[PDB]
RNA sequence: UUGGGCUCUGUGGGUGCUUGGCCGCUGGCCAGACCUACUUCAAAGCCACCGGGGGUACCUACCGGUUG
């Protein structure tokens, strides 16, 4: 039986896919991807009281 | 016992689940001492067949 | 010569002319064996096995007459002047020429043997000695002895040196005479007269290890040995009988073995060229024999195909060992024994080759993607009656596939002694064979011994059966063997008609073996049982399909539904596999006599030999002849494919071989050899042939500079919106190339040191990399624009690199306020002008993309190019809106045909 | 469909413990994995490898300076050359000695090579490509001259630049300074004097000056001076230095002479750079933890390159803008699964080493790996839009990653801890599904909710395998229960079914054409059932057919190996045709679904170094000290962590201890382009692609007599029969001959070419404009192309949509390359420039 | 040694053995002929795998078999499959392996449960 | 088919792609031979695997001192 699951966070940065990848000349990626910033517009903004 | 045990790992008789065994030191836990048993075809087990009168070459 | 095809390699030869070896030792541990092929010299190792050291290269162009391999140096003769042939001889080292001798222009004789000593090379060639300094490698002087008769001036047999003789060579003249010379002032300074001059020749001549002792042997028969300063005779022997003279003799120097105690020394081995056997003398009480060796080789015989003899014998240094190898491609080492005493020594090694030219020839398919794989093993069936599994890799790993303890049988009977003889025991010659490794599992076939060929299944389809069938001359029975195991297997399969088979193939899967008759009739036979499943008809109209001829050309498709099968004369039957029932055919009976096929799967395609000289391919689904080809003056041979349907090869009578491109339907090539190729083989992918010749025994191998080097041959002889070609990865890395260079900035930085070494050396072409394609872009574009055509600047910017391509894109500048200043403008009107070209789409709107993305000030400040701006625009609009439409209709349908149950 | 497969690239890997190398230019990066040998095109993205190899690990790799001509070395002797443009084997040859060093000459002329002992120089014979009127030679190599005024193993060779003299680092603590003739002013004379020996000497470019780098750190210059009493100059020692690595010993030097700079690589992990002759350290960085096997360089010399040998670990590094080029983590475990994104141009993989990396099937190159999950990962899993992946591990949690922004944006635990060792998905991404050996209830969760939905049951044993049917509503499990459980679910009224097999389960897997599914038991029996009348369509077996083995450390022969007679997996085709399986053996099978044969079976490997690959082994080797690979060299070395012995008593699964050496062969999946035409194996060596070589073999369709390339060039450029032309270049078959005539019809005439076009030629034309679409500079000829096709037989391909579904899929993938990489960019410009005009 | 097989066969509590070894072609349940073992009209139903066969695969066997326990239905049911099973295991010992693909190609082609103990189980919709 | 079988032992090959036996090797030898010279300068540190809890009289080591 593995562990006990353990509540944990991991705090991510608003870079792209091609900043968060790892060392290559190029990416796979096209240039319709190469922008998106890893968060939705529900995590840049929540209209909340 | 423990000799014809080994010996006959050392020839490869006994399967765990899947995987075959050759190296006998294969901890076995407390989850897998029931899940051990004989190969998918060995004399072995038609030692056990041929006796119990359950022999059926298929 | 050809076009495709080089020459590359003889093998099936270890000794097979009449030229007998060389021996040196190496050490106290080696024996160099050195043997001519007949084209080549090939040096063997005797500890190591008898694995091929050095193959000599470059080819003579004639045939080798003599050699002698020295401590570092193979000295090698060739070239019979008497009939054409330019002479020379050369000197290799490991396999390679380093020298050539001079010859003196006035020979027109063969040069028969070598002999090296001191400082001088003597070569004697018919009556004619020639002698070089080998210090020098120049010419000496040559010996030119002399006698009243044009018969007895021959000088046969021939020249020894003594071993404690300063420069004194010892001759045999073809009368009974042993001359001696003094090579040093080239003087005949002594000669020795036969007693009883009743013996003619001297056939040969031999020091012993005794000094001073010289034994001849003579054509005549007498074996004399005496002392050569003392002109003393030690003994005679009457060895020789008259017709059947002594080809060799040596002595054992190895200390001991006679006697008959093991206690004793001084045997001799003597062997004659008429016969197979060898002689083993004590020479010490009365000379007396005490053993003979019967058939060490086939004996030479001209009644018979049979081709052998005893080329030499040899004591080696000190040791047990005896080589002989005789005519019969055939060395077997011999080897005294200790612990005993023995009259003969037993074999300790062999080598072996035919005694007979090769009938059929076959290459092994692929461990089916491995390494036993394509080019390693190829089978020859030779008409020396036998079946050989040759090893393109290292020779030595080839081996006989025997049929038993056949020798042991012989011995038991009287084959060996003195009716039939060997060849005719072993199974007759082989018309055709085909293998199948979809199951040869190797030595572990059948664990045990089985039985051979007869007229029991758990262990057996568990690992692996037979795997090899062979059409033989005039049995009705065809035969099978393990491949991976090297020996016959134990199933033969009758005709049911009772006529001797024609040919034999094999399913795609190992399984059946299929036999067609020279009756007609077509039968299978499962392997792993030795059993007859179907005959072809059994019992369009059903139970009448049988062949009213001689059946050749039989294959099957490799998904076992339909067989095809070729009557000799008429038509090709079609058969439903699992029914044995003929479904359809095609004839060409009133024109056409088919010879044979083969058969390419991958391509479904069949070649069809046709006794018009002609070759049919046919498609096998579309069941109609697609490729006919008209190039043949003799009867074909034999002809193979291409791995990939691209080639067919074809030799015929006449020796010609003809190449035709398959997809062109056209004539390649067209070469003619120095004999008639009987048989055609071509390796299991496409790297090499061998091809089996006539009377030659030992098949060649050609390569393929087709598949080194490209060649242009074709010769049939008779005797709107475009993209470019920038790398995708380049022109996206141009848009992306800042976030690129994020990833690849290292998390945690690198620690240089706080005293930093500023000017560093720089790197590559003078500070900047090697990836700038080298001889100013603004000054392209500038004097582009004061022209009307940018595209020298256009090219640059694609040549270049996407660092210096940014920067670029970065360093544009309005300048002094002049609209022939401005890079920006320029730019623009250059895209424009791609655009209108229709060019550069992609690459044309990713710069634009950029250049809007980074001057996007200066941009909206200034207007003389926005009018440029709103004119590309349009354009834009308008090839925007096109594709945009187009793409879109394309891919929104695509979605609508991949999902339209919604 | 046709089945000639041949061996395509290889990937999975990136590098292995062997030598590393450039190209002369710059751009081609040159590395061993075990035997064969990749090049990577770092421009273009693009790499691919040779279809030579060989019987044990690489070893050193050398090249002409020229380019052209590459030779490879692998260990105990054997070496293959090789042409490398034109990628093809040219030469075999037999070293019989193990190696230790190489060096190609600047001259293209020699090579110095070090068997451990003798050393070597020998000529380069000449190549059929550079001989206008040659050949092959037949034993081409020419021993040119041979040295053994040495003691130990030879480590490291330097040529000058003139090629005249080479420095040869010893093992003995020496270097050796040799002339390849007898010159004038030279002896073959000895650098003496060190502490643990000359691991790597080289010239200067002026050749005056030499450096000798040493294992413990230390860096000696020497000159040719005189003896300090005063025709008497020695080469001596004239400074030195040592690297204050504090505890370590490096292993690996390079230096450039031509811009003068010095490269060390460590045990430590941390390698230093330093400007040489001055010797100022221009920094130092620790690309890994573990330690540096080769240091390289360009030879421009703005990059440096290394291979760390014990995680894959290749990295090129820029170090004048500090920054990296590549930086690539290959496998350190077992690759557990596989699959390509329903777009196919890219692979991810799971090993059980805890890294999933998503590699692209073009540039061989690895974008991403997530490493969040703390176990051994067992297998992944796609959608059908392929945007997302599930990946189920031995963490015991179930981790989903959006493929368009990559995160964790679902995670399971199962409750009552479980431990995953198969796992599936809906192809709509709706609900997972996993199964187990801790609690043998199958699990199901729905990716929106992320709670439990439920547990499913009816399984005596474990569920070893998973699948799912393609529409979305039933489930298969397969376990050993002996029992094949159909699990209808999505109707309202749930229900099991039983296939009660003789025998007991180890792998599930479907036909897109969801009537089929097929099953693979442990005897090796492989079964395809019609899933509707749940019954069998057929059977057929496989011990024989898999049956490759004598896997070291048994005393069975390879007929009665056990446990080489499962197949792991199976897949179907990509249209639904050949059962493709491989297991734990020497092979992989290749079956057509009609009739039940062996259409085409592949070896998995060559090699010899991993274990049980060759189902015979010999005599020679098997000692009396039992097999000869098995006496414990971990226990001769000199590098302390090499004689540690952290291994624990057998455990045949992942563990740090690592017993890892000589692996056997276990084939630990396969995986079918879902574009089909390629498909690849997940070996413990690396990733085999095979694809399908249309290219090299001629194969027509239905061919008459008359039809030629000169006929249809006739009937192209006279007749301008252009329907005609079409139709015999496809009937031919031939590529260039079907580019040519495609580009030759204009643009007008597509409309009446595909109006009496032939419906039976359709499909495979629809699959090459889609190649056309690929792979040429044609965008607006392909598209009005495809737009004619689909004005024409949309409704016939309405009609069928599963003979030409694959077809249609490889257009879906044209359309949107083009799509996604063009016309976002037109939107994207025009709107810039009108706003712009707005200002 | 002697050509010989042994092959049960299984139901809810039928059970059947039987014999597989050379012969001419005789067969008998419990030493009685097989045209006398049955309630008379499955007889037919016992004949099955033989009329798919082809008795020339019988032809050179000789099959004794035992059956006990249950009821009529459970006992003829019995006796098929002991035919069938023993009968492939007699080809897969003793003649091509190809063979014995053949018979069970065909067989199972015809009837699933000629070749499988499908137990009837105990698993209503839960 | 003018005897044959089982069983065991012995030899060689091959069970992987065909470049020498040796040495103090840009050369020499295999029958070998020559045999004891010459000399400017010790070394840079670090690391270094013992089963756990427990005691330390004596020994070792480390640290910090002390007389000389």
């Amino acid at each position: 039986k593995p562990k006990p699951p353990a509540p944990t966070l991991t705090v991510v940065s608003d870079v792209a896919t091609v900043a968060m990848e790892d060392a290559q000349p190029a990416t796979a990626q096209g240039v319709a991807g190469g922008e998106t910033s890893m968060i939705a517009p529900q995590e840049v903004y929540a209209p909340s009281k | 016992t423990v000799q014809a045990a080994t010996k006959l790992i050392e020839q490869g008789h006994v399967r765990v689940g899947v995987e075959e065994v050759r190296d006998p030191a294969f901890l076995v836990t407390r989850n897998m001492e029931d899940f051990v048993t004989w190969t998918v075809g060995s004399k072995i087990k038609q030692n056990i067949m041929k006796y119990r009168d359950k022999l059926d070459d298929f | 010569g050809s076009a495709i095809f080089a020459p590359y390699r003889t093998i099936g030869l270890i000794s097979p002319t009449g030229v007998p070896f060389t021996s040196i030792p190496l050490g106290k541990t080696t024996f160099q064996i050195t043997t001519s092929v007949g084209r080549a010299l090939q040096t063997y190792d005797l500890k190591r096995g008898l694995n091929l050291v050095f193959v000599t290269r470059p080819q003579t162009p004639s045939d080798i007459t003599a050699t002698h391999a020295w401590k570092e140096r193979v000295y090698a003769a060739f070239g019979d002047p008497r009939n054409g042939e330019p002479q020379g001889l050369w000197v290799f080292q490991r396999g390679k020429k380093v020298a050539e001798l001079p010859l003196p222009s006035d020979l027109d004789q063969p040069i028969k043997q070598i002999l090296i000593f001191g400082g001088w090379i003597v070569a004697c060639a018919l009556t004619r000695i020639e002698v070089w300094k080998a210090a020098t490698l120049e010419h000496y002087t040559t010996i030119f002895p002399a006698a009243s008769k044009k018969g007895d001036n021959e000088l046969t047999g021939g020249a020894i040196n003594m071993p404690t003789f300063l420069n004194k060579i010892f001759v045999g003249r073809k009368d009974g005479w042993v001359e001696i010379w003094n090579v040093s002032t080239g003087k005949l300074i002594y000669t020795l007269l036969p007693p009883s001059p009743d013996c003619g020749a001297v056939t040969c001549l031999q020091p012993t290890p005794a000094l001073s002792l010289l034994a001849i042997a003579y054509s005549g028969g007498p074996l004399v040995i005496q002392n050569v300063l003392t002109d003393k005779t030690v003994l005679l022997l009457e060895a020789g009988t008259d017709d059947a003279p002594v080809t060799s003799i040596s002595f054992r120097t190895d200390g001991l073995g006679a006697g008959q105690d093991g206690r004793k020394d001084g045997v001799m081995a003597t062997a004659t060229s008429v016969s197979g056997d060898v002689t083993f003398w004590d020479l010490n009480k009365g000379g007396r024999i005490m053993g003979v060796l019967r058939s060490a080789h086939n004996p030479p015989s001209r009644h018979n195909i049979v081709r052998g003899g005893i080329s030499k014998i040899e004591f080696l240094a000190g040791q047990p060992v005896i080589v002989t190898s005789g005519l019969d491609n055939s060395l077997k080492t011999w080897i005294f024994d200790e612990s005993p005493f023995s009259p003969v020594p037993r074999i300790l090694h062999q080598r072996s080759g035919h005694a007979a030219p090769v009938r059929c020839l076959h290459f092994l398919p692929s461990d089916f993607d491995g390494a036993e794989g394509g080019n390693k093993w190829l089978l020859s069936g030779g008409k020396d009656r036998s079946l050989w599994g040759w090893s393109l890799r290292r020779d030595g790993q080839s081996a006989e596939l025997s049929q038993g303890a056949i020798r042991k049988k012989a011995r038991k009977m009287g084959l060996l002694a003195g009716t039939t003889t060997l060849e005719d025991l072993k199974a007759p010659e082989i018309t055709c064979i085909a293998s199948s490794l979809n199951r040869d599992g190797g030595m572990g076939a059948i664990p045990g011994k089985q039985m051979i060929w007869d007229k029991n299944a758990e262990l057996s389809g568990n690992t692996g059966w037979e795997s090899v069938v062979t059409a033989h001359k005039d049995d009705p029975y065809a035969r099978t063997w393990f491949w991976g195991r090297r020996r016959a297997g134990r199933w033969a399969f009758k005709t049911g008609d009772g006529e001797p088979v024609s040919t034999v193939a094999i399913s795609s899967c190992g399984t059946f073996a299929l036999v067609g008759s020279t009756g007609g009739s077509i039968d299978m036979f499962n392997l792993q049982s030795g059993r007859h499943r179907q005959r072809f008809p059994s019992r369009f109209a059903p139970g009448t399909g049988r062949h009213t001829n001689a059946v050749t050309g039989i294959v099957v498709d490799p998904l076992n539904r339909h067989v095809v099968s070729c009557s000799l004369d008429g038509k090709v039957k079609f058969w439903d596999f699992i029914t044995g029932n003929l479904v359809d055919e095609i004839d060409w009976a009133p024109m056409t006599k088919i010879i044979g096929c083969r058969y390419h799967p991958g391509n479904d395609l069949i070649a069809f030999a046709c006794d018009d000289r002609s070759i049919r391919v046919v498609d096998i689904e579309t069941k109609n002849t697609i490729r006919e080809f008209w190039g043949c003056r003799g009867d074909i041979n034999d002809f193979c494919f291409s791995p990939d349907g691209r080639w067919i090869v074809a030799a015929s009578q006449d020796s010609i071989i003809r190449v035709w491109d398959l997809p062109t339907a056209h004539l390649i090539d067209a070469f003619r050899l120095e004999q008639p190729c009987t048989a055609l083989a071509f390796s299991h992918t496409g790297e090499y042939l061998a091809g089996a010749m006539e009377g030659s025994l030992g098949v060649q191998i050609w390569t393929n500079r087709t598949l080194f080097r490209h060649v242009p041959t074709r010769q049939i002889s008779e005797s709107m919106m475009t993209l470019s070609l920038v790398p995708r990865s380049r022109w996206q890395t141009l848009l992306h190339i800042d976030i690129i260079k994020a990833r690849n900035k290292p998390k945690e930085p690198p620690k240089a040191p706080e005293k930093a070494p500023f000017f560093l050396p720089p790197v590559g072409q003078n500070g900047i990399s090697s990836l700038i394609p080298q001889e100013t872009f603004t000054s392209k574009l500038l004097v582009g624009g004061a022209k009307g055509d940018y595209t020298d600047f256009i090219e640059h910017l694609k040549a270049l690199p996407p660092a210096a391509a940014d920067l670029e894109l970065r360093s544009l500048s309005i300048g002094n306020g002049d609209e022939a200043t401005n890079e920006l403008l320029h730019f623009i009107r250059a895209l424009t002008s791609r655009l209108v070209a229709r060019r550069d789409y992609e690459l044309t709107q990713a710069w634009m993309t950029v250049f809007l993305r980074l001057h996007f000030d200066l941009i909206m400040e200034n207007e003389e190019l926005l009018q440029a701006l709103g004119e590309w625009r349009e354009h834009q609009a308008r090839e925007r809106d096109r594709l945009s439409e187009l793409v879109g209709y394309c891919g929104g349908v695509v979605s609508f045909l991949r999902s339209p149950r919604t | 469909m046709k089945t000639n497969f041949k061996f395509s690239n290889l990937l999975g890997t990136v590098y292995c413990r062997g030598n590393l190398l450039f190209s002369p230019d710059g751009t081609h990066l040159f590395s061993p994995v075990g035997n064969r040998v990749t090049v990577f095109n770092l421009v273009e993205n693009k790499s691919y490898t040779f279809p030579f190899a060989h019987r044990k690990n690489i070893s050193r790799i050398g090249l002409t300076p020229q380019g052209n001509l590459l030779l490879s070395i692998d260990e105990d002797g054997q070496a293959i050359l090789t042409n490398v443009p034109r990628r093809v084997v040219l030469y075999h040859f037999s070293f019989k000695s193990p190696v230790t060093a190489l060096a190609f000459s600047p001259s293209g002329r020699h090579f110095v090579v070090g068997l451990k002992r003798k050393i070597e120089v020998w000529h380069v014979p000449s190549t059929p490509d550079t001989n206008e009127d040659g050949d092959l030679e037949f034993a081409p190599f020419v021993r040119h001259h041979t040295h053994m005024q040495h003691f130990d193993d030879v480590r490291h060779l330097e040529w000058s630049s003139d090629s005249r003299f080479f420095l040869s680092a010893s093992k003995d603590l020496t270097a050796r300074i040799w002339s390849l003739d007898t010159e004038e002013g030279f002896v073959p004379t000895v650098l003496s004097g060190h502490r643990q020996g000359v691991v790597g000497a080289y010239f200067s470019k002026d050749q005056e000056t030499i450096y000798t780098v040493s294992k413990d750190g230390a860096v000696f210059e020497w000159k040719y001076v005189a003896k300090p009493g005063h025709e008497d100059m020695q080469w001596r020692i004239v400074n030195k230095h040592f690297f204050m690595q504090n505890a370590a010993t490096l292993r690996c030097a390079a230096y450039h002479a031509e811009s003068n700079l010095l490269v060390a690589g460590f045990s430590n992990g941390i390698f230093g750079l330093y400007e040489m002759p001055d010797f100022n350290l221009i920094h130092t960085l620790s690309i890994s933890q573990n330690e540096i096997d080769f240091v390289t360089i360009n030879k421009s010399g703005e990059w440096l390159a290394f291979g760390a040998s014990k995680l894959g670990q290749l990295l090129v590094w820029e170090w004048q803008s500090e920054s990296y080029i590549l930086k690539q983590q290959g496998h350190f475990d077992a690759m557990n699964s596989l699959v390509y994104s329903p777009d196919g141009q890219r692979i991810v993989t799971a090993a059980d080493d805890g890294k999933i990396k998503v590699w692209d099937v073009e540039s061989g190159f690895c974008i991403v790996t997530f490493t969040e999950h703390t176990s051994g990962v067992t297998a992944c899993e796609f959608a059908k839009k392929g945007s997302v992946l599930f990946t189920a591990s031995l963490d015991g949690s179930v981790r989903a990653w959006d493929l368009i922004r990559y995160r964790n944006f679902r995670t399971f635990t199962a409750p009552e801890r479980l431990s995953f060792t198969c796992m599936a998905v809906d192809p709509s991404g709706e609900v997972i599904a996993a199964g187990s050996i801790d609690s043998f209830d199958i699990h199901i969760w729905s990716v929106q909710t992320g709670q439990l939905l439920d547990r499913l049951s009816g399984h005596e044993g474990p569920v070893s395998s998973l699948a799912f049917a393609p529409d979305g509503s039933v489930l298969v499990s397969g376990s050993w229960d002996r029992t094949a459980r159909i699990w209808s679910i999505f109707s309202r009224t749930q229900t099991s079914e039983p296939l009660q097999l003789q025998s007991d389960v180890l792998d599930v897997a479907f036909r897109p054409d969801s009537k089929q599914i097929a099953i693979s038991t442990l005897d090796g029996q492989l079964t395809f059932w019609s899933v509707s009348e749940a019954q069998q369509v057929s059977g057929v077996d496989g011990r024989r057919d898999v049956s490759g083995g004598r896997r070291i450390t048994d005393r069975r022969t390879a007929a009665n190996v056990a446990g080489t007679k499962n197949f792991n997996t199976i897949r179907y085709s990509m249209d639904g045709t050949c059962l493709l399986a491989g297991g734990n053996s020497k092979y992989i099978c290749l079956y057509s679904t009609t009739t039940m044969v062996l259409l085409k079976k592949f070896t998995v490997s060559v090699n010899l170094s991993l274990s049980g690959t060759q189902e015979f082994l010999n005599s020679k080797l098997m000692t009396e000290a039992g097999p000869v690979g098995l006496l414990d060299d971990q226990g001769e070395a000199s590098d302390l962590e090499d004689r540690i012995d952290r291994s624990l008593p057998g455990s045949k699964r992942g563990d740090p201890g690592a017993r890892k050496k000589f692996p056997e062969v276990r084939v630990s999946g396969v995986a079918f382009s879902p574009t089909g035409n390629s498909f690849c194996a997940a070996s413990t060596e690396g990733l085999l692609v095979y694809s399908l070589d249309n290219t090299v073999q001629f194969d027509p369709f239905d061919l008459n007599m008359e039809i030629t390339p000169a006929s249809t060039l006739a009937v192209l450029e006279k007749e301008k029969d252009y329907l005609k032309a079409l139709v015999m270049a496809f009937r031919l078959n031939e590529a260039g001959l079907i580019t040519r005539v495609y580009q030759a019809i204009p643009y007008t005439d597509i409309g009446l070419v595909v109006e009496q076009f032939p419906t039976v030629y359709v499909p495979r034309l629809l699959r090459f404009v889609a190649a056309q679409t690929e792979q040429s500079p044609h965008m607006e000829f392909c598209l009005l192309w495809i737009r004619a096709l689909i004005d024409k037989h949309g409704p016939w391909l309405a009609a069928n949509r599963g003979k030409v579904d694959v077809e249609l899929r490889v257009v879906a993938r044209a359309v949107a390359k083009m799509r996604d990489e063009i016309r976002r960019l037109a939107d994207e410009n025009v709107y810039m420039v009108d706003y712009l005009l707005n200002q | 040694s002697v050509q010989a097989v042994q092959v049960f066969g299984k139901k809810k509590n039928a059970t059947a053995v039987a014999r597989c070894v050379q012969g001419k072609g005789l067969i008998k349940v419990n030493g009685k002929p097989l045209k006398l073992f049955a309630p008379e009209i499955l007889r037919a139903k016992l004949y099955e795998p033989i009329l798919i066969l082809g008795t020339d695969k019988f032809a050179d066997v000789d099959i004794r078999i035992r059956v006990a326990g249950g009821g009529h239905t459970s006992q003829v049911y019995a006796v098929r499959q002991a035919i069938a099973k023993s009968i492939v295991a007699y080809y897969a010992k003793y003649v091509d392996e190809h063979s014995k693909n053949l018979l069970k190609q065909e067989l199972i082609q015809f009837d699933r449960s000629l070749l499988v103990a499908d137990p009837r189980r105990c698993e209503p919709k839960k």
